[PDB]
């Protein structure tokens, strides 16, 4: 009954189970990566990330898990921070040039399709393309943003192609515990300030250290202000707000 | 007994009740029977009697039925040593078996060998795994010295049967011994009825004759073909509980069973 | 196993291998330390005193500037380090050409990592067995900064950092001494901070060191062999007992 | 089956002198359906041992014959796509000929082309032999022809032909007709004997229900073009065998 | 060890291909989808699986053109390749000839693509089977697709995980819904008792179902969402 | 008893040698003998031939070949990796040196070109070298006569008198004992034969060999007479009847 | 161990193996032909075996008249042979259009053999499992035979053979030439040379033949061609 | 599974075992020596074989030339050595015709070394196994002496050697060297080492060749002198073998 160990050293080989393995392993790299959260009210979307303090002498804004990718869109890396840069350089090369070939603003569902049209470039190209990569690259973005067609939504873009419109995502070192309990803390009728609370809460149960203005980060979207992330100062005052509330 | 039949020197199968040849069998009459018959000449010349022979060709030829048969005429002990069934994975113990039999043959007064599929000895050595192929010559080379050392006997004859001749080119072992290397035939169309006359005997069948048999035997020229056709053609007259063969079953047999004898 | 003899496959834990094996090569190399004061940067090296047949007329040099407001230091192996240094200084003088404007340091640092990302992704290629770091000042400002780079292709911004032999002793050391509660101001303490940092490795050999610092307004200055030899002593002057 | 280490790729001769990978392809068509074609005095004919999956199949909308422009026909057994990627080159290859030499295509020179397009696909290592056994024939200025095609590339000029499961049945059921009819045949006296053969062939597979298709090209009854059948011809040609057997 | 199955260049030791034969178990670990025919109007239905108790569902039906569509089953991202491919041919044989592309011609060349990946060293087979429908100047049709190349023209079939629990409904009731015409309101009802025999307690929520239909005087169009509680 | 490093030619062993170029040379031995001697006025080349089927017209093949009117060559090794090598060689004499320097090459700037035909084989894997090892003889006005050798590894020696093939070590021993640094031409031919006697089988006549020489001008070969300095070759191979008589001594 | 599944690898003893397998893969037909010169001509015979009874025997042929004054008889399996005969029917345009006149046989073997040499330095293609024999009537050097092979050792035989019965035919032929001490054959008539050839070979292996079981090629000057069942009784008529 | 079959693979221990298996190849090669001193640079050699019927008399093997200024010494493979010098002889002239002056020696080796790095990673190709010595004179740095390594890293030495048993020969040079030697102190030094660490007791004039650089051009640039046999068989007997 010879096992999986043989048909797992090549991107282009199935197994008698009927499946691939390399793509199935790529999903097991974001697991190593730090957390990431995204949940969407009607008033606005938020995010949330751990930053994995390695030592106390790193300017924490040196590394970024959040991008002002456009006027009305954001992202959230989780996994290999390197190969993410091969997406967004292609992503916000689309949201711009769509303002050229159509002189208007973009819709996400092209964008999340565009990046997911890219990740599968290691094999058959969608638009009859060719190959440019030997290595499906492991990160799991969260394309939050606004269109005037359906409003405020987010997504989950694997390297394995397909996407999903979650109403509440969580991916990284915490997808097992967090996304279990968002299923009993999601309301269609939230505020914004009913949102940044729990995303700090959930990000507390999940990880190692006690919180701080430095060992976290988060942002919110709104159609008029855009991808407005929060300073360390402002974020610090919600953390205190949790405590006196928690009493 | 432990190993092989040895034929008690007299179990007298007919070397002529056979559709084989006359030239080859008479070529062998020289190297074996003439000295054992007539030592007055090899003595007179002082040449020592011969050292073995090879009988190439693939089966159907009957390249083992003649051997024990002529051995039965002279009356020596016929045994086997199929090299496929002699190799052993261990370092030695392929050469030990060689050493037993040259000794054990001499435990008997006369004895003659019938090696077969001896290409297992004579390999091209294309793998070149020196842990192995250094030993393959080791057991082989022992044969060369175990076979002709001090043995000045006129009884211990040697035979080696080797389908696929010249597959061996690590060493052709030409010089000296192998005083013949018989140009083996295949069963010619003329020999078919020479052969069918053999096995058809000992039957009451209303004859069962035809000239549509060599055409049927064309390309099925192997002795097993005729042994088996007479077998199954014998099983068709009983297919209806008849009393004697019809020759159409022969024209049916060879036509309809050489199929496996031509495709695989 | 067999999951580690290439760059285009993942182990079932999800992580590639040929990259972080580079981190074992760079561990076999010499130290390379850097610190930023309030208004001046420094850089170190674990230079060797091999033998009395290298020409004293030309000492070797880990450090290698690319433009008058940027420098670079590394450790690992030198051959694969020589290339990207030349692809760097080429790229900077192009940015002066096309844009009539010098380089923001962040732009440079994403070009050297922008090659360490392709030289591992597309097979038929071996990585650059080197980690590096960048140091200098932006034009038209005093903002100090240094960036690190590593063959996985990622860029961080430490305030102090090292690479190579017994770095683990040092990156914990400066954490015990250096801190943002009190950022240094000028050279003689950033250097008095640093020259003592080397001592885990230097085993008391002062023919085994070099050093540089940084200016605003697109300048630099190297340093002598006696101009440390006193600093060998003030640092030992505290070590009376 | 004898040799083991030398099966993993094309372009490897076994020491006997034989490339086994091709020796494995032709063991596929033997696991494929049956098709035939026999030469007439005037033209030629074709048949096929079509199969089914259920009654769900659209009757007479899943043809297995494929055609070439200048009154030339083709049929292939085995893995049907490879036999279709090959004839797809046929309609591509004649327009490289009649465009230039002002004339429709001869059959033998055409067979040479397909008879060595295959050869390239057993002359490299990064390819696979076509797992089919194709049949094709038709008409030209110098009469009618027929051929047979095989992944080794060794085509031949036959009188009649067969492949698939039903070789040995039609190995003799066709051999008779060359004995009884040295004078040749017409298409009318042929198709009344071809659909005979297909039903003789299905006897090996009495469970797997079937269907039947015929094609025929002659200069007498069609004036030199390749036409299918229809109407009360196959409706009775079947009955030239449906009653002949039982 | 079933060797000779490292890539689609090698044959079996008999005449079989294993990488292909291993692809066909990919469709078997996807969802189900089904398709019927009438002599005027055809239809297809598919249950689309979630990702959790909160996610969206999977875009499973896709308009390649107006007179023709499809319904996948199995690996989806490799289907988007084919879906883009039809969308070019159909947008090629109308800028040049202006003719409505015959639905049967589509499957008559997809097979000429799944083959040319089967041959050479590199890439894979298109590891998905799928269904095609369409009206044309000849009449309605249904054409399926399995990765090995062989397409087939049918009255109605289904594929995916636990689908033969629907095929028997068809083989049992085939003679009825083929003469039917003019009234799609009940043909569309047919698949629903055809598919509901083939479930793991799924129970067919309105969100959990997609329907597409074509016809002579009707364009291709998707019915999902609250407009499908009707056809429960 | 070698393993794991003769598989290819792009993996240095720990011992520090390349894989199978050492093994290409193993055939070079197993080919027929050969030799060549440098005199003070000329150079000689010679090989036998063990023509398998005697029915072959042995005249058709030629171990020796032309490269120029002034340069000639011979191998000791594989055959069909020679008759292509020469066309790949003399094609280089034209396009490389001649049409950008007017006249024909010297020997070494024609031998160095042969090497660059060779090393291009040992550059990658799964692409074998040439199973031969050559020697070249020629003349020029700068340094005169020379006798070079070429190996499949790209290397190229000079020599003074040499043999290769089977009778390599045996012959080269004899040459050291039957040579002088200031001899003449004709005695050289009296050596090569009785050197070629060393590892001969079958016959020894002028039909079953082919040897050539180089020396003074041979304008009878020219045919384009009427010109002062348009002088003719320095190359000619000796007819069997011209050899079968020399053998008589 | 490797060394066998690849072409461009030498064994440590020098001899590679893969071509030697192709040298052995010629005689899967059990066919043996024969060629022999004349005084102004040359002829080639060829044994035939069409056992099954559905092959139009006219088209089965291991002969390919490539152009005027050239001929070729092959061994090895048929499909590789067509893949060689094509290239011959291609060059004879070029050498004519490029250098002016028709190809002699010797060049045509020299050229073709270099191509099969190049497939013993790299994995472009496998080597053809053929060993083929060209014939002609030269305008300068007269009739000629040349015996190619896969690796590319071509030579010119005065009159040679091929198949699994080379040793036998190698025996009796040279016996004939030493009964007269001449390379070629006298008796100009290319017709009458056939009667010489066939009777020289029936007795060689010892089997009488029909007219529907051979095929022959004839090389007169100004043309090469093939012939059907004419002149099929004079060998026994006298 | 051991990490040697291709040169595009780091080891888990952080090293590239194929490259070490090239740097060991030169050990099979022949000795080479250079010394840097006051008046001008000197070089030596030792042919691997010194048999009878092959002339090493007029045919230099170990001492090619790159320009009238610069000359080198060579080791290792021979087929993978000519193409380097046949590149160097090009790059220099392609530096001259554009800039109308001579080459600085540092740029050449910097450009000749970084191609050997090119044959270390990008592709499944052999690294050129060669250990040149570089000898020459540039104005911005005066006399010069560099050394290469088939990795691609160089070094500016004073007097070193390579080839067979250099490790001992260095010990015969490290301690018995004086910077103020003019020429002949290095000669009797140099020729004394090869006399000590040879293979056989011949030391015949054919076995070895020398060379020199000299600034003896009185305000002219430089001269060379590659010695014929008659200039070196007379000197060793003039030196006391
Ligand atoms: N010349 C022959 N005449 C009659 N029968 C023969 C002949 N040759 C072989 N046989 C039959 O074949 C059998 C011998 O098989 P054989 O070919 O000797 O096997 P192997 O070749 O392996 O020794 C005998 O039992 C005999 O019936």
């Amino acid at each position: 009954f010879l096992t999986r160990s043989e048909y797992d050293r090549g991107v282009s080989t199935f197994s008698p189970e009927g499946r691939l393995f390399q793509v199935e392993y790529s999903l097991e790299a974001i697991k190593l990566g730090s957390t990431a959260i995204g949940i969407a009210t009607k008033e606005g979307v938020v995010l949330g990330v751990e930053k994995r303090a390695t030592s106390p002498l790193l300017e924490s804004d040196s590394i970024e898990k959040i991008v002002e990718i456009d006027r009305h869109i954001g992202c959230a890396m989780s996994g290999l921070t390197a190969d993410a840069r091969s997406m967004i350089e292609h992503a916000r090369t689309a949201a711009v040039t769509h303002n050229l070939y159509y002189d208007e603003d973009i819709n996400v569902e092209s964008l999340t399709q565009s990046v997911c049209d890219l990740a599968l470039r290691f094999g058959e190209g969608a638009s009859g393309e060719e190959r440019l990569m030997s290595r499906p690259f492991g990160v799991a973005l969260l394309i939050a943003g606004h269109d005037a067609d359906d409003g405020y939504q987010l997504f989950h873009a694997e390297p394995s192609g397909t996407f999903y419109r979650y109403n509440a995502k969580a991916i990284g070192s915490g997808s097992e515990g967090a996304q279990a309990e968002l299923l009993n803390e999601w309301h269609s009728s939230l505020t914004l300030k009913e949102a940044e609370l729990l995303v700090l809460k959930i990000l507390k149960q999940v990880m190692e250290e006690k919180l701080d203005e430095n060992n976290a980060q988060l942002s919110c979207i709104t159609k008029q202000d855009g991808f407005k992330i929060y300073d360390n100062e402002k974020t610090a005052e919600l953390i205190k707000e949790l405590k006196e509330k928690e009493a | 007994l432990v190993y092989n039949m040895t034929s008690f020197e007299q179990g007298e199968i007919t070397f002529d009740g056979i559709g084989g040849l006359t030239e080859q069998i008479r070529e062998l009459r020289e190297v074996i029977e003439l000295p054992l018959k007539n030592p007055e000449i090899f003595q007179r010349v002082g040449i020592k009697p011969p050292k073995g022979v090879l009988l190439y060709g693939p089966p159907g030829t009957g390249k083992t039925l003649l051997a024990k048969a002529v051995a039965a005429t002279i009356g020596a002990n016929f045994i086997f040593s199929p090299a496929s069934g002699i190799v052993d994975k261990y370092i030695g113990e392929s050469a030990r078996i060689i050493r037993e039999m040259f000794a054990y043959a001499k435990e008997h007064e006369p004895c003659i060998i019938f090696m077969d599929e001896v290409d297992a000895i004579g390999g091209r050595r294309f793998s070149e795994g020196t842990s192995a192929d250094r030993e393959i010559q080791r057991t082989l080379m022992e044969l060369l010295t175990q076979m002709d050392g001090f043995d000045n006997l006129g009884q211990t004859k040697i035979i080696m049967a080797t389908n696929r001749p010249d597959t061996l080119d690590p060493a052709l072992l030409r010089p000296g011994r192998l005083d013949r290397k018989v140009e083996i035939p295949l069963p010619n169309e003329a020999g078919r009825l020479e052969i069918f006359k053999i096995h058809t005997a000992k039957v009451k069948k209303t004859g069962e004759f035809d000239f549509e048999a060599a055409v049927k035997m064309s390309d099925g020229f192997n002795g097993a073909d005729i042994r088996n056709c007479a077998t199954e053609a014998g099983f068709f007259a009983i297919r209806d509980d008849r009393d004697h063969i019809n020759p159409d079953d022969l024209m049916k047999a060879v036509r309809k069973v050489a199929e496996v004898k031509k495709l695989e | 196993s067999g999951y580690d003899r290439a760059l285009s496959i993942f182990s079932p834990d999800g992580h590639i291998f040929q990259v972080e094996y580079a981190l074992e090569a760079v561990k076999r190399g010499t130290c390379a330390v850097g610190v930023k004061g309030k208004n001046c940067v420094v850089l170190g090296c674990e230079r060797r005193s091999t033998l009395k047949l290298q020409d004293t007329r030309i000492t070797p040099s880990k450090v290698s500037k690319i433009d008058s407001h940027v420098v670079l230091s590394f450790s690992g192996l030198n051959a694969d380090s020589r290339i990207l240094i030349e692809k760097a200084r080429v790229e900077a003088q192009s940015h002066r050409l096309t844009l009539e404007d010098p380089v923001t340091v962040e732009y440079l640092t994403r070009y050297v990592a922008g090659v360490q990302q392709r030289y591992t992704q597309s097979g038929g290629v071996r990585p650059f067995g080197v980690s590096t770091l960048i140091a200098g000042f932006d034009p038209r400002d005093d903002e100090p900064k240094l960036y690190q780079t590593e063959p996985s292709g990622i860029y961080s911004s430490w305030s102090a950092q090292t690479i190579g032999r017994n770095s683990k002793t040092v990156r914990e050391f400066l954490e015990k001494n250096y801190d943002r509660k009190e950022p240094p101001a000028t050279v003689e303490e950033c250097v008095k901070l640093t020259v003592r940092s080397l001592l885990e490795v230097v085993q008391t050999g002062a023919k085994n060191i070099e050093i540089t610092v940084v200016k605003p307004d697109s300048d630099i200055v190297a340093l002598s062999s006696e101009e440390i030899n006193q600093y060998v002593t003030q640092i030992e002057q505290e070590k009376q007992e | 089956s004898i040799g083991t280490g030398y099966d993993l790729s094309n372009s490897v001769f076994s020491p006997d002198g034989r490339n086994f990978q091709v020796e494995y392809a032709v063991k596929a068509v033997e696991n494929g359906t049956t098709s035939i074609g026999i030469k007439c005095n005037d033209g030629v004919v074709f048949a096929v041992e079509k199969l089914i999956t259920s009654k769900l199949l659209v009757p007479q909308k899943n043809v297995k014959i494929q055609v070439v422009d200048r009154h030339i026909g083709c049929v292939y057994s085995g893995l049907i796509p490879d036999g279709r990627h090959l004839v797809n080159r046929g309609r591509e290859e004649a327009a490289s000929f009649k465009k230039l030499y002002k004339t429709p295509i001869p059959i033998p020179a055409f067979a040479d082309r397909l008879g060595q397009y295959v050869q390239a696909h057993t002359l490299y290592n990064s390819v696979r032999p076509f797992g089919v056994s194709t049949i094709f024939g038709g008409v030209d200025k110098n009469g009618a022809h027929l051929y047979m095609l095989e992944p080794s590339g060794s085509y031949w000029g036959y009188k009649g032909a067969a492949t698939g499961k039903g070789r040995q049945s039609a190995k003799a059921e066709l051999e008779k007709l060359v004995d009884h009819h040295p004078e040749g045949l017409s298409a009318r006296e042929a198709v009344k004997q071809a659909a005979k053969i297909i039903y003789l062939a299905h006897e090996d597979n009495k469970e797997k229900d079937f269907e039947l298709e015929i094609s025929w090209c002659s200069l007498s009854e069609t004036n030199g073009l390749h036409k299918f059948v229809k109407g009360d011809l196959l409706q009775e040609a079947i009955d030239f065998a449906q009653k002949e057997i039982n | 060890r079933n060797n000779y199955d490292g890539d689609t260049v090698t044959f079996s030791p008999t005449g079989r291909l294993f990488q292909v034969e291993y692809a066909l178990e990919a469709i078997k670990q996807g969802s189900v989808t089904v398709g019927l025919r009438s002599n005027t109007h055809a239809v297809l239905v598919a249950l689309k699986r979630n990702a959790d108790e909160l996610s969206s569902y999977q875009k499973k039906i896709i308009k390649c053109d107006e007179h023709m569509g499809l319904s996948l089953a199995g690996l989806a991202p490799d289907a988007r390749v084919l879906s883009n491919y039809l969308r070019q041919q159909c947008n090629y044989s109308s800028l040049v000839f202006n003719r409505k592309l015959a639905v049967e011609r589509a499957g008559h060349l997809l097979c000429d693509k799944a083959q040319k990946n089967t041959q050479s060293y590199g890439g894979r087979p298109y590891g998905v089977g799928l269904l095609i429908i369409g009206y044309d100047k000849s009449g309605a049709h249904l054409l399926e697709f399995q990765p090995s190349g062989n397409v087939t023209e049918l009255y109605g079939t289904a594929i995916g995980a636990r689908s033969q629990g629907a095929k028997t409904y068809l083989e049992r009731t085939l003679d009825t819904f083929i003469k039917i015409d003019g009234n799609p309101d009940e043909l569309i009802k047919a698949g629903v008792e055809a598919i509901s025999q083939s479930l793991r307690d799924e129970s067919l929520t309105v969100d959990n179902l997609s329907i597409a239909i074509v016809g002579k005087d009707t364009p291709f169009t998707i019915y999902d969402g609250e407009a499908v509680a009707k056809y429960i | 008893m070698t393993d794991r490093y003769s598989f290819s030619l792009t993996t240095f062993s720990p011992s520090g040698k390349l894989g199978q170029i050492d093994y290409a040379l193993t055939a070079v031995k197993q080919g027929v003998t050969s030799l060549g001697i440098k005199a003070t006025n000329g150079v000689v080349i010679a090989t036998e031939k063990k023509s398998s089927s005697p029915l072959a017209m042995s005249e058709t093949l030629s171990k020796v070949s032309l490269l120029t009117p002034d340069i000639g060559a011979v191998y000791s090794g594989m055959g069909p990796d020679y008759r292509v090598l020469v066309d790949k060689s003399r094609k280089v004499a034209h396009t490389s040196y001649k049409r950008i320097y007017g006249e024909y090459p010297p020997t070494k700037l024609l031998v160095s070109e042969v090497a660059k035909i060779m090393q291009e084989a040992t550059q990658s894997g799964g692409v074998r070298p040439f199973g031969v090892s050559l020697l070249i003889a020629g003349h020029d006005e700068f340094n005169g006569f020379s006798l070079y050798q070429v190996d499949p590894s790209g290397s190229y020696f000079p020599w003074k008198a040499t043999a290769i093939g089977k009778g390599s070590v045996a012959a080269k021993t004899f040459l050291e004992k039957r040579w002088n640094d200031e001899l003449e031409l004709e005695d050289a031919i009296h050596i090569a034969l009785l050197t070629l006697k060393e590892s001969v089988e079958g016959e020894f006549n002028g039909d079953t060999i082919e040897l050539a020489i180089i020396g003074d001008e041979n304008p009878d070969l020219l045919g384009y007479t009427g010109i002062p300095t348009d002088k003719g070759p320095r190359f000619r191979k000796l007819t069997s009847q011209e050899i079968n008589d020399r053998l008589e001594a | 161990a490797g060394y066998d599944r690849h072409i461009t690898i030498f064994s440590p003893e020098g001899r590679l193996y893969q071509v030697e397998y192709a040298f052995k893969a010629t005689n899967q037909t059990n066919i043996n032909s024969l060629a022999v010169r004349g005084k102004d001509c040359t002829v080639v015979i060829s044994q035939k075996k069409v056992p099954d009874k559905l092959l139009d025997p006219t088209t089965v042929s291991y002969i390919f008249c490539i152009s005027r004054t050239i001929g070729m008889v092959v061994n090895g399996p048929i499909p590789d042979a067509r893949n060689a005969a094509l290239r011959a029917k291609a060059e004879a345009a070029e050498f004519r259009y490029k250098y002016g006149y028709d190809m002699p046989c010797d060049v045509l073997a020299k050229r073709m053999a270099n191509l099969s040499q190049i497939y013993t330095q790299r994995a472009y293609m496998r080597p053809l499992g053929v060993i083929l024999t060209f014939v002609s009537v030269d305008e300068e050097l007269g009739p000629s035979i040349y015996k190619t092979d896969p690796a590319g050792y071509y030579v010119g035989y005065k009159a040679t053979a091929t198949g699994p019965k080379q040793q036998e035919i190698t025996t009796n032929l040279e016996n004939h030439f030493k009964k007269s001490k001449i390379d070629h054959i006298n008796e100009e008539s290319w017709e009458k040379v056939v009667e010489f050839a066939i009777t020289h070979m029936i007795d060689a292996l010892g089997t009488e033949f029909s007219k529907n079981d051979l095929e022959v090629g004839v090389a007169t000057k100004d043309k090469f061609f093939t012939l059907s069942a004419e002149n099929i009784e004079e060998r026994l008529v006298a | 599974r051991r990490y040697d079959s291709r040169t595009t693979i780091f080891s888990p221990e952080g090293r590239l075992y194929q490259v070490e298996y090239a740097l060991e190849s030169i050990s099979h090669a022949g000795t080479a020596i250079g010394i840097m001193a006051s008046d001008g640079i000197v070089l030596a050699a030792e042919r691997k074989v010194t048999s009878t019927l092959l002339e090493q008399d007029t045919s230099t093997e170990k001492l090619y030339k790159l320009n009238d200024k610069i000359a080198v010494a060579v080791a290792g493979l021979t087929a993978d050595a000519e193409i380097l010098i046949n590149t160097a002889r090009i790059h220099a002239q392609n530096y001259l015709k554009t800039y109308n002056e001579d080459i600085p020696v540092e740029i050449l080796v910097r450009r000749l070394s970084d191609i050997k790095q090119g044959y270390t990673q990008h592709g499944g190709l052999r690294p050129f196994g060669v250990s040149f010595i570089y000898a020459g004179y540039d104005d911005r740095y005066g006399y010069q002496l560099y050394t290469s390594n088939p990795s691609g890293n160089y070094t500016g030495w004073k007097a070193i050697s390579v080839g067979a048993n250099t490790s001992a020969a260095q010990t015969l040079l490290q301690m018995d060297y004086k910077d103020d030697m003019k020429v002949d102190d290095a000669i009797e030094l140099a020729l004394k080492t090869l006399s000590k660490t040879t293979d056989s007791s011949a030391l015949t004039y054919d076995r070895l060749e020398f060379a020199t650089i000299r600034k003896g051009a009185n305000d002219g640039e430089v001269y060379q002198k590659i010695f014929k046999p008659q200039e070196i068989k007379d000197i060793l007997v003039k030196t006391g073998i």
